[PDB]
């Protein structure tokens, strides 16, 4: 995860770069900062990057939802026992689980 | 701060008068303050500075990172006793407990560069040297043999600028 | 403010003359109000200010970054006593307690480089030079030697602009 | 206003004749007069204002903010007393009450620049100086010594954009 | 308006001929009715104008912020007394009570430039000075002295164009 | 129109010869008839016009806003009476009713320029120069002297383009 | 159409041989025709027109705005006498009635230009000066005196090209 | 077609010798033939086309827009009487049937420019002279006259390509 | 094919040796053989065609455009009479039943261009041209007269380019 | 560091003086402090760093991947023995257990470029070469024989440049 | 490594003198280094390589694609036998079993182009003949044969580039 | 590979001396490597690889397309008879059997161009023209005959390059 990126066409010493990395991470964060602007001197550029691959494209919860029903499948369990049912749920899926399978 | 005076002037180049010239000599003092204001630095025997504070940091970040040692530190109006906090090698503070919010007052005595660099000095050297010889222009021709000068970033030369920049934080 | 005056022209150069130019003592003057009013400054003993302030905002800016002390102080109609607000390096004035919703009106006593810094002795002293012989064209030259001039930001040159703009918020 | 005249025309340069030439005359008060003009300025002895008036809205803003002090109020044709409002250090006029939603009738007397500045004096002196040369080309030769000249911004030269631009809201 | 004139134009410059050029003549009164025709002025004694109103609207604007009174008005086919309007320093004219929906028929008289400012006096003497030496080019070469010439907006070149627009909607 | 005639084109220059140039007498009239063709005008004692009509619309806009009077009002082949209708100071014509939908039959009659501006005629003459000796070329040199010609819009070069444009709605 | 021809052409110039050269003798009539179909002419003395019929349209558009009065009308194969439609000025047709969906078959006579404009005979002497002289590459120099020619829109010249654009639509 | 032969392009010049010479000969032919074929005709006494039919389409047009008359009409396989369909000035041919869905088959006899146009005749002649010396290169050089050449638009120049597609339909 | 051989380029030229030169004699044919194959032509007395089938498709389209007549019909392995299919004047083949969906394989004899077009004789005459003196670089220049050559589409020049697309699909 | 000396300079060049100029003297010195403030290293017997810790980092990162060994490694104020911490090649130490969140205090010692590389060595006779010979401009001429210089990135030159970034990381 | 020595430059030469330049001298070992350090190679005899390592994954990749062999492999302190992994023609060590969670520590033994390739040899040489003859500007003339040198990417010049980018990832 | 060697190189060009420079012998066979490492190929008589095997999969393409033959096959250690295997003309090896998941084994011999192209020959006798002779600059002149060398890409000409890439695969 990244909150910015400045880019300098020069070289700025890697000790105070990286200090004022440190702290410019932590001066503006609202948990731990009171600070909200950037007056990048020098000719310091921002690069408006974007999220590469972000973690909203791994929708994995209907293939588990698939593979969890496929497994309870196999052994005959109804998926209605597992979880919670109505009046018109609980003994008629029972009656199902105990006598097919 | 004091980078060049005449002595190292004298050195950079090969001059035989004994009397600087009377350009050099404002000159030189103009070059050492703005390559310490270009830095960011201020010459100053002591600072005080007015650092916010909330809970949940326990680091806090000093202006001057060549910061030497902390005076005396206060939190609305309470001096801490310099076990409870510890300053490390850059400008960085770390705070042994937990600061309740509110705001941060420390002294500190500010030391930079007391063995002076010479890339510095180089750089000084080279903008009284820009500044002498009246060399701020695009081009410049003299007769037959002509010269088209440097590419300049926020004004200063290319060189000069690169030297700051690897210098350009303390 | 007063920056340069003719001694320190007469120092940056080696004017032989006695009697300045009947040109350069009025340009002299001209280039020290355009420095003056062109870093922020306003060259003033005192200054009213009109601070709009809100609760739950302990510290206020004035105008001037160079104010040495504040005089009174009032918010809506009522005189507050100096314990109760701190003013501190910077133009920043702290304020103990919580301000009631309304308008600030704080006199303050401006100091502006009672050290002058000779970064901008250079920058006056160059820029009435820069406008003393024409040096504010594209390209000149006489003959055979020519001169292209330097880029210009906002009207003056990469030099004088990299020094105001150092110093440009005072 | 009146920034130059012949006398401070002449102390600019080095002018030997004692009658200035015909060219300049007029030309000093047309420099003189585009100046006043294009800051904002209004030569006017008094000025009348149609300041709109919304409630919860306690400060209005004169058209000049050279403003010296406003000779009556008048909100939906009725004065109010002096004691009601007061006028800060700029055309800012802050008001004790609630204004009623309707129109004001202001009448204030216009100070400006009693104390000249000598950045519009250079100002006006380079505008007539670049009129009577005829300086408002790209370029012009005679023979070999060539010039180009400064980029136009808003058709009035670099230099003086940039003193008129320190200046431009009075 | 009448700008210029024979005498005006001879002052600008330092013609010795007692009668002025043949083609000057003309130009000059091309040059005053171009600039009036430039700015939105229209020279008549009397302006007949069709506003139409809306209720809740109790300021219309007239044509010619250069309004001195208005003669007469008519909403709908019925003459409102001077009573109930009154007309500000520009053409604003405020209505004390609330129009009916329908058009607006006033009659005013124009005063324009009474006291003539020098900036359109030079303004024009500047472009029949363009006229008669047929500047009008993009460069223009005599022999060995060339001159490239300024950049032209809306074909008028630069320090016109200023002057005008300065002056461009009176 | 007729804006220029031989007479004022030999007032324009000095023009020593009795007889115009066998071009020139041409040229003069056309350039009268591309003027009056590109500002607008058709040159008519009277005009009729079919403006279509709706409902709820008390005010319609004549082709030519010369117009100094109307002859005779035409809705769906019928004649309004000229007390019903009342024509304003440009092309407008003013309903006191509201129009039935249809179409409309106007016939009026244009004044165009009684007062002849000395804008168009130094426009004119101007052109008729422009295309006398050929002045339509990007740039021209006869030996050592050269000339750049002005950017032209819309085929009529920057001069005449201002003045037409200005005018260009007659 | 005939616009120019010998008498015209030889006024334009001052031809002194009694017998035009062989190449303008046709082409003269060359650019006659180019100009007559440019506009968009087709010189005819009747024209058979499909115009398409819809309900609720009172108004058609003849091809030629230059049509004269239109000899018959049909509709699916019905005549429909004069009386059920007018013809205004331009080539607009209105019809009283509600034209039945289908085919139109109008036989009009075409009266173009009977006054002829100088601005097309200008255009066509400056077309056949055109093609005569060689006046269609970019630039040509014979010796030093070089010329860079016009900017030509859609092949023809930049002035052609205005002229031809001020009468491109009958 | 044939546009040029050898006594139209003799009398375009004014060439003395009795005898065509060798490149001009078959140039002639094949700039008639390249226009021809460019405006998209195409030298036939008759023509067959298949023409796509839907119902409710009652207007059909042919390839050539000079088609004098239809020598017969087959639709699916039978003919259909001339009185059924008319065709009009242009290559459209409207039936007063409604023609059933399937394939159309027209033979009808072109006929074009039999009064030949004299656009056509001058832009065949400047193709055989724009081919006959070798001017059909950006530029060409012979000592000291230098010529830069036309812009070039699909091959053929911009004269010759204004013409044509003046013409570029039939 | 065989379009313009060594008469055809003796008469297009004035060559007086009796025997052509060595380059040139392998230059033209094979400049004909590039113009064939440029064109899309491929010089075969007979050419088989795999064209696919679909039903509701009584329309195929050939290879080559220049199909004077088809010899066998085919689809799936069995042969249709000359009765139920037609070709038309382009390489169109017209179906007088629903085909079966499947392959079809069709022979047919190519006549093209047997009045040889003189473009194609103009246009190899002038590829052949342009490759035996190196006229295929940007410029070129013999001591002080240059030549900057013309654009090359796709390789061919410009004028090549235009006939060749002129004829590019036959 | 300590990179060049005299020696290695003179060795570097062929000269000829036993005793150095006076500008190089210096020179070598800002070269080598220049590229060892550059390359990223602080010339230093031992570091302390603040590194930040968190659970399930086994591996963390010194500042200087040039360290040899840790002297000690405290965490919370508490140290840690040498035999549960390892630090491999590069500045990386890898932990055996899982570290408690807090904070890190390393001692370590750098050793940087025991075996002297030569490229750095040439990177810096390049860099004195490049300042003590005026080489930081554009281009130059002397007389005839004139040169422009390299491309520059961030202000050194481009070999520089490469050989720099080469070695940018230690 | 050792590419080049002075053995190969005399034999890339063909340099008479028996001692090798000053200058020369340094500069091949300095190349050798650039060029060694600049594939990515790193001169070693055995390198120590901190691998994570994650189950279901068979082959790591040491960092040098030339390792000859693999000493001793440890994952979580604890050797494997060489009997359960094999290093394969490039850097890829292959694990037969599935490795637990963890880190790697394998110590190889790397053999950097034992039969040297000649590639490298004429890389290195044409760069320190790029150095030696201060071939890195530019452009450079003496006298009137000027020399334009070729693009540079990452500093080196383009043959030395390909020729390091095609072995430019041992 | 071995490409030109001495004997090739001098009947490329006419060398008469019967030793060859000192500078070609290292630079021939600097081609010869430089263009078998561009093409992909590497000179060995056998090469082991590692190709991934999935189910599914029947055919895999080893790494160098000229493979003569595989000498063995292994899938997860147990080598496949060459019955289950048959490689193709291209480096296509094609398996009859199904391979179960895993990693595969095959040690092929490359036999690489026994006939060599010529095309390779010319690319290497020009790469070691352009090595000679310095050609691998941007322009170059030896006092009035200048050169504008050619284009190149990833650091080779244009010639090369095509001439590589037609081969740059196996």
């Amino acid at each position: 995860v990244i909150g910015l990126i400045l880019e300098t066409d020069e070289i700025l010493n890697k000790k105070l770069r990286e200090r004022k990395q440190e702290e410019l991470q932590l001066d503006y964060n609202p948990s731990t900062g009171q600070s909200s602007v950037l007056i990048l001197d020098g000719g310091m550029k921002a690069k408006p990057y974007s999220q590469i691959s972000s973690f909203k494209d791994l929708d994995f919860k209907e293939d588990i939802e698939g593979f969890n029903k496929s497994i309870c499948l196999a052994f005959g369990v109804p998926q209605v026992l597992l979880d919670g049912g109505n009046n018109a749920n609980i003994r008629p899926n029972i009656e199902l689980f105990y006598y097919m399978t | 701060m004091q980078i060049i005076t005449a002595e190292d002037y004298r050195l950079y180049g090969g001059l035989k008068r004994p009397e600087l010239e009377s350009g050099v000599e404002v000159m030189i003092t103009a070059a050492n303050a703005l390559i310490t204001s270009l830095l960011g630095m201020d010459d100053a025997d002591a600072v005080d500075q007015l650092i916010t504070t909330k809970p949940t940091r326990k680091k806090y970040f000093l202006s001057s990172p060549s910061a030497t040692s902390v005076t005396k530190m206060t939190i609305n109006d309470k001096e801490i006793d310099p076990e409870q906090y510890k300053l490390y090698s850059d400008g960085v503070i770390l705070l042994k407990f937990n600061p309740p919010e509110g705001y941060m007052d420390v002294e500190y005595t500010q030391g930079g560069f007391n063995p002076m660099p010479e890339d510095l000095k180089l750089a000084a050297c080279m903008l009284v040297d820009h500044w002498h010889k009246q060399d701020y222009r695009q081009a410049r021709t003299i007769g037959g043999e002509t010269v088209t000068f440097n590419n300049t970033k926020s004004g200063i030369p290319e060189h000069i600028r690169t030297i700051i920049e690897v210098y350009r934080r303390v």
